[PDB]
């Protein structure tokens, strides 16, 4: 096996991108 | 005149429908307080016979609403009368009606989106379009079409003021 | 029964307000 080289992304943790988001909703109490 | 008050009623009914559908709880909080809060205003003072103390008419329900959010009721609103003991003019009456709502886990960005949706939606529903004619100086003055088509323009207070003044403000 | 008066909302259909919305998402094909 070839000698180890750490990934350029750092090696800490898998890339975790910030994604778009949507304010959650609660149901109509009267419905 | 009748038509104006029909429109007024439609506005309130629209808002209740909007907030109900988003899971808000319509609530009633005290209109008489030991300490008025939630706004900047001169209060009305009255005497309460049973408790033998003066009380103030509310200027805003804001602090009660936030305590209920603390209580775990995540979404609340109230359409009701507030009292401010100040001047009377074309846009000011000592008792007037407001809607306040509070929404857990929301920030101001969320409320701008909700505000745009509610107001534009309201205007289109009630009038048939996003554009409303208004006479800011009455029928003897010029009229302007007001365009409620979203999204609404945004400006930052200090930034825009500095631009309008041609100078920088102190922090 | 008292004589009929149509509701001020018109009587056509139940008020149906425009509500806030959130762009739907599709799943990562690689996930
Ligand atoms: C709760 C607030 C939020 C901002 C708009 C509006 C401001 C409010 C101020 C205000 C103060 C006052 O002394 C008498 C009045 O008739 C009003 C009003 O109608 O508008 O309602």
């Amino acid at each position: 096996p070839m000698y180890q080289v750490k990934p350029y992304h750092g090696g800490g943790a898998p890339l975790r991108v910030e994604l778009p988001t949507c304010m959650y909703r609660l149901p109509n109490v009267h419905g | 005149v009748r038509q104006k008050f029909i429109i007024r009623s439609k506005i309130i009914t629209y808002i209740r429908s909007f907030l109900d559908e988003l899971g808000f709880l319509e609530i009633e909080t005290p209109m008489m307080n030991i300490i008025p809060g939630g706004a900047v205003a001169k209060p009305f003072i009255t005497y309460h016979n049973e408790l033998d103390m003066n009380l103030y008419m509310r200027i805003a329900p804001e602090l009660y609403h936030k305590m209920l959010v603390v209580g775990g009721i995540d979404r609340v609103y109230e359409i009701g009368r507030q009292f401010r003991n100040e001047g009377i003019d074309l846009t000011h009456n000592p008792e007037f009606t407001t809607c306040e709502f509070y929404m857990a886990y929301a920030d101001y960005h969320d409320l701008m989106e909700i505000t745009e949706k509610m107001v534009s939606g309201m205007v289109k529903h009630i009038t048939g379009s996003y554009k409303v004619t208004y006479h800011p100086d009455g029928p003897e003055g010029q009229a302007y079409d007001v365009d409620f088509t979203p999204p609404f323009r945004r400006i930052n207070m200090v930034e825009e003021l500095e631009k309008a003044l041609g100078m920088k403000l102190p922090e």
